[PDB]
């Protein structure tokens, strides 16, 4: 089982990013990937979640407006588009497939 | 939102020691919380879901428990590689919530 | 005296929700006050964390109860005073509980997620 992610990643400020999640060694529509950011030298924020089945998800409020939740299900891939991106600096985000295995992160600058 | 309070943020043991860290609920969780390690890399990895079961390969100086409202991650004997970042979680409510996490040091 | 016998649909005696006595003033053939025989689906007399049941007199009589477990019986001895320091009780050891595995382990949840509509678990 993978969880293989996308980036390095460097933006501009005021546009838009798009990270993607590949799954692979097991049926991507079964499960649920999940989305975290980590600030450095900070903890874990839980972002939202999207269900490939449906493609319904849920989001934190805090995150609601900011992350967009994508589900390729012909290519098994996720995707979290990022949006109107200022002095965020930088922090790496992770998908994973309900917490049992996560990807390896993705660093926005 | 439950606040999971992770004490303490940074320890410091020596190989061979046990070291216990823990996760204190501010609303019941029930049995429904995980404890993560991350690598230097940035590589998350689960070790303990429900509290207390072991994931497959994780080797068993590592265990999890709970007392009260105190979740407890143990390592029973410490190696080099341990000396990495630990964080709980819990899924027992909708907004998923962390802990702040824990450094664990050489001495 | 009470018996239950060739009662294929029961899974349960707890519809008889409110008695708490059975005196036992006259019994069953081999003295019995509580007879159980022959009940395929049978898995619960009463709940006994909640429903207190007193037997004045007479013994108790289990066999072919395969879904029934002994501890159920054994909680029933002591709930119901049909004690023992006293006289037997015709309880097979082998026909109570034989096709039914006992609580024994414990599953646990590792994953829960909610939706308005739906639940997903692991």
């Amino acid at each position: 089982v993978q969880l293989q992610q996308s980036g390095p990643e460097l933006v501009k400020p005021g546009a838009l990013v798009k990270i993607s999640c590949k799954a692979s060694g097991y049926t991507f529509t079964n499960y649920d990937i999940h989305w975290v950011k980590q600030r450095p030298g900070q903890g874990l924020e839980w972002i939202g979640w999207i269900y490939p089945g449906d493609g319904s998800t849920k989001y934190n409020e805090k995150f609601k407006g900011k992350a967009t939740l994508t589900a390729d299900k012909s290519s098994s891939t996720a995707y979290m588009h990022l949006s109107s991106l200022t002095s965020e600096k930088s922090a790496v985000y992770f998908c994973a497939r309900e917490w049992a295995y996560w990807g390896q992160g993705t660093l926005v600058t | 939102d439950i606040q999971m309070t992770q004490s303490p943020s940074s320890l410091s043991a020596s190989l061979g020691e046990r070291v216990s860290l823990t996760c204190r609920a501010s609303q019941d969780i029930g049995g429904n919380l995980y404890w993560l390690q991350q690598g230097p890399d940035g590589t998350i990895k689960r070790l303990i879901y429900a509290t207390s079961s072991l994931d497959s390969g994780v080797p068993k100086r590592f265990s999890g428990s709970r007392s009260g409202s105190d979740y407890s991650l143990t390592i029973s004997s410490l190696e080099s590689e341990d000396f990495v970042d630990y964080y709980c979680l819990q899924y027992s409510s909708s907004p998923w919530t962390f802990g702040g996490g824990t450094k664990l040091e050489i001495k | 005296y009470l018996k239950i016998r060739r009662s294929y649909a029961l899974v349960s005696l707890s519809f008889f929700r409110k008695l708490r006595l059975i005196r036992g003033e006259t019994l069953e053939i081999g003295n019995y006050s509580f007879y159980a025989l022959d009940n395929q689906n049978l898995r619960q007399l009463w709940d006994w964390s909640k429903h207190n049941l007193t037997i004045t007199q007479g013994k108790l009589f289990f066999h072919y109860n395969p879904k029934l477990c002994l501890s159920e019986i054994h909680k029933m001895e002591e709930v119901s005073g049909t004690k023992g320091r006293q006289e037997r009780n015709d309880i097979a050891l082998k026909t109570n509980g034989d096709q039914a595995s006992c609580e024994n382990e414990l599953l646990k949840f590792s994953y829960i997620r909610t939706s308005f509509d739906k639940i997903l678990l692991r």
